[PDB]
RNA sequence: AAAAUGAAGACAUUUUAACGAGUAAGGAAACGAAAUGGCGUAAGGACAACAAAAGUAGUAAAGAUUUAAAGUAAUUUAGAU
RNA sequence: AUAAACAUACUUUGAAUCGGCCAAGUCUGGUAAGCAGGACUGGCGAUGCGGGAUGAACCGAACGUCGAGAUAAAGUGCCAAA
RNA sequence: GGAAAACUUAAAAGAACUUUGGAAAAAGAGUGAAAAGAGCUUGAAAGAGUAAUAUGUGAACGGAUAAUUUAUAAGAAAAAU
């Protein structure tokens, strides 16, 4: 699988992508869209409180049912979750680029989350047993991650 | 260019429906109106007459939810408002701009008091009525309905009437020494030769 | 000398429904419906081709120029329209090769003859070139 | 000899046909676009055919508000007609008005009912010669009491003037 | 500087009850209030001088006009008729006109 | 429709006049003054650089995505990737 | 008397169709029906356009693409051109 | 009773060593004409994601006419005597 777009600068950028990864895409691509154009380090803070549950995640497009809360004030969403799962890969991630940008030579301080998108992947089959001697489907909704971090620079 | 300044019509002696027209065409054609003092307007009908229409006005109203439903303004200033707007295209931005401006008080407020006041020839309620038909004015109308400001108006009308009373009795003291002025300056030798010039066209 | 090209309806005649339903494309078919709205052809909605949409017999089927247009294939192929260069332009065909359309280009010039693809399939000589 | 639509060319030692003949003996020839000839230039006192007809109320002597162009509401005095342009050879006195010696189409001006006539204005010169001499081209391709405040102010349109009821 | 020109109401489009036909516009000029008033404005030039907020990357004017012709009274009250090189745009009903004295005939 | 011209031009000739709504339905092909005019899909037989190397193609085919042009339209043509 | 030569007379082969509906200075049964059935004609079906706010049938008028004018039914306080 | 499922490349030359990670994998590196990277020739539509642009009161879409913005796009000749 390619990247959504390419770095301006090869030189001053890292990457990280997963494949096929087993989280959920509709709770990743609401993570993942709190997370775009913040410094890595206020990302990973902020990932690491929606695991404690000190941060909301806004499930702005996705919000079918979804309970609001007391967080969500200010980010013209009513309505916030805390996926667990999807910001734990996502850290993990994060991790392997930085690693792979400090190999590079950059500097971490200055890393933020220009590019990162989240697209649908094949999904896995199940059988759920119904009434009157029916069967259903009981699938997964896996998603690919593409992670690119920039420095920040003035223009 | 562009139209700034704003047309005040005093409503006073006027007809609720014919200024409405006439004002509702010019507000398509991009002047600015402020109809003051829009409680004296005057509607064909006595009272008992009017209250019956009022009475049924007041019917019509959504079952299911009166919120919703329509809604009936009694403040006179809120009556022309209802009566422009009826004249006016719906659903446009042709017609919402055309509202924007328009509008009404009970009185004459205080950018509005001082201000070249104008009537509309066609809806003098002097003209288009017999004289021995019945009228209402829009204030004691809007009373008998429940309009709670009609006598507050009463009172800021009647300290209007009395501030442009002294600022008259003193406009006219200097405009007529003014005149005798003019008189001194006419009648006088050195302005001879200019003199003659108005005199030959009839201005003097 | 070149005449004034009028046409009588510059857009496009869109198919019935096309704009809703993406089944539906946009090359024109005449509704035959029995209660169909265009056919009938109601207001709004009354614009379907017919022949008195036709642009004018002396500048039908010519270009912006002013000229005809005419297909060529290899340099022998100029020749026919080489003693009609105020009338014909050329037009080389998408599948020529680089190497045929230099030939192609460099013998027009020599009859004197307009090519509307002198920009194609041009080298990498755009920048820095 | 060559037919009429075979206008040889020179090839740049590329590939030719045996008919198309060598550049040694094909010569060029410029360009040409040109078709129509320019106007006659007539004697400087004979009117051009191309005469517009001035109306009755432009004499010469005459007051005028130009109501268009550059000098749009200024006041000129009326000398005479340029023959070979049919404009109007006007001059706003530039003492008062500011206006110099101009020609100015008859469509966008005024004739005034005041008349200050003067003869003797010697306008020897002033004609198609003088203002083609005083023009200023491009650097083509390859290369009477209160008679005075009258004139000397604008003419505006005042509250209450409607034109359909002015008369000048 | 001065005023040479008459404010014109642009009114709308020469229409029917359901039907508009936006080559002939309707004007009211500032003074004419009867058809017989109208004959002296027969044929003289209107613009619709309008202003456009350009940037100063563009060298497009800030200010432009569309020039027409008044060309035909229409009804017993002093409207009349003007065709424009460019019809001019709904957005505009209600603005204000410039009517010329020229070209003239006195 | 009627006149005129007519071995090849060309835009299915030139001129004049009248006419042109439409469900079901009809008007197969060919027919020089053409007894309606055309677009598209695939396959078979031919033709396609006229002077003995004769349509296009690794100097980038078919296909795909779009940008523009021609045609009333069916559709066609060309550029870019 | 008036009109009629792209007039007139046709011959052959063949398609679809025979569920109809409306109007009325018309009629029959019925208390009556936006009911049932008929004589004559015009329409809707097959038909868009301008007007009657809206409407299969009402009034004007039937349609290649457009520009300019005089109009028809009908209108001219505002919506809405007058 | 009774299906579905064809295609990497010329040749596996099918990455092989380092860092991060529990591992799967990712980032470098390398092979190859080209990753065409094994879910492998091309790779449409429906459905998504990212970026750029624009709009907004109880549907949305279409057409005529202009305005704004963007894009496309017409020239090297030349007067009188």
């Amino acid at each position: 699988v390619k990247y959504c777009a390419k770095p301006v600068n090869v030189a001053k950028a890292a990457q990280a992508r997963g494949d096929n990864l087993k989280v959920h895409f509709k709770n990743t691509y609401e993570t993942a869209d709190a997370i775009r154009g913040m410094k890595v380090a206020r990302a990973q803070e902020f990932l690491k409180n929606v695991i404690i549950k000190k941060e909301i995640v806004p499930f702005r497009k996705h919000n079918g049912g979804v309970g609001r809360k007391a967080q969500c004030k200010g980010l013209n969403c009513a309505f916030g979750r805390w996926p667990v799962k999807s910001a734990q890969f996502i850290l993990k991630l994060l991790k392997n680029a930085v690693d792979n940008a400090k190999a590079k030579g950059l500097n971490t301080a200055l890393l933020t989350v220009s590019h990162i998108a989240v697209q649908e992947a094949r999904s896995s089959r199940r059988r759920l047993y119904r009434a009157h001697g029916s069967i259903n489907s009981f699938s997964s909704s896996p998603c690919h991650i593409e992670l690119i971090l920039t420095e920040k620079e003035k223009k | 260019s562009t139209n700034n300044k704003v047309t005040v019509i005093d409503c006073h002696g006027h007809v609720l429906g014919r200024v409405a027209s006439v004002v509702a065409k010019h507000l398509l054609l991009g002047q600015k109106f402020v109809l003051v003092r829009c409680e004296d307007l005057q509607v064909c009908g006595t009272l008992k007459m009017r209250l019956v229409q009022w009475e049924l006005y007041q019917r019509k109203r959504v079952n299911t939810n009166p919120t919703r439903g329509a809604f009936h303004h009694r403040s006179p200033a809120d009556m022309v408002r209802k009566a422009v707007r009826g004249m006016l295209p719906k659903n446009n931005y042709r017609g919402k701009l055309a509202l924007k401006n328009l509008k009404c008080f009970e009185g004459c407020p205080a950018p509005y008091d001082k201000m070249k006041k104008s009537s509309i020839p066609e809806a003098a309620a002097i003209y288009s009525f017999n004289p021995t038909r019945k009228r209402t004015l829009l204030g004691e109308l809007g009373t008998a309905v429940g309009w709670k400001y009609a006598d507050v108006v009463a009172k800021n009308e009647a300290e209007r009437k009395e501030r442009a009373a002294k600022w008259y009795a003193a406009k006219q003291l200097k405009q007529k020494a003014v005149a005798e002025a003019k008189e001194k300056i006419l009648a006088d030798e050195k302005y001879k030769a200019k003199v003659a010039i108005l005199k030959k066209f009839g201005y003097a | 000398i070149k005449p004034k090209i009028v046409k009588k309806y510059t857009g496009h005649f869109k198919r019935f429904d096309s704009n809703r339903f993406l089944r539906v494309k946009a090359s024109w078919r005449v509704p035959r419906g029995i209660d169909n709205r265009l056919r009938r052809k109601f207001k709004g909605t009354n614009l379907l081709p017919k022949i008195g949409y036709g642009s004018a017999k002396a500048t039908r089927n010519m270009l912006p120029c002013g000229l005809y247009k005419f297909p060529v294939r290899n340099t022998t192929d100029l020749e026919m329209i080489m003693m009609q260069n105020r009338k014909y332009a050329a037009e080389i065909s998408h599948a020529v090769s680089a190497k045929k359309r230099q030939e192609i280009i460099q013998r027009a010039k020599i009859l004197n003859i307009r090519v509307l693809n002198a920009d194609a399939r041009i080298k990498k000589q755009e920048v820095a070139q | 000899s060559a037919p009429q639509w075979f206008v040889p060319v020179k090839a740049g030692d590329a590939k030719v046909p045996a008919y198309y003949p060598t550049d040694d003996m094909i010569q060029e020839q410029k360009k040409k676009l040109r078709t129509r000839k320019g106007a006659k230039i007539t004697a400087l006192d004979k009117p051009a055919w191309n005469l517009e007809k001035l109306r009755k109320s432009i004499v010469p002597g005459a007051i005028l508000i130009i109501v268009a162009g550059k000098y749009a509401g200024k006041k000129v005095v009326f000398l005479k007609q340029c023959i070979k342009s049919g404009a109007l050879i006007v001059t706003g006195p530039f003492k008062i008005n500011g206006v110099p010696l101009m020609r100015i189409n008859q469509r966008y001006v005024i004739a005034t009912s005041q008349k200050v006539d003067v003869s003797k204005v010697d306008t020897t010169g002033v004609d198609v010669k003088f203002f083609k001499k005083i023009a200023i081209k491009k650097a083509a391709f390859g290369k009477v009491p209160y008679l005075k405040e009258y004139m000397a102010s604008y003419f505006t349109l005042k509250n209450g003037d409607h034109p359909h009821l002015l008369k000048f | 500087k001065c005023r040479l020109h008459v404010n014109a109401v642009f009114m709308g489009f020469q229409r029917a009850q359901r039907n508009q036909y936006p080559n002939v516009a309707l004007l009211q000029i500032s003074g004419v209030n009867t058809k017989e008033d109208t004959p002296f404005y027969i044929g003289k030039r209107v613009a619709y001088v309008y202003k456009v907020n350009v940037k100063k990357g563009s060298n497009k004017p800030a200010i432009r006009a569309i020039f027409g012709k008044i060309v035909a009274p229409h009804g017993n009250h002093g409207v009349v008729k003007a065709r424009f090189l460019h019809n001019l745009p709904p957005k505009a009903m209600g603005q204000n006109l410039k009517v010329f004295l020229y070209p003239s005939n006195i």
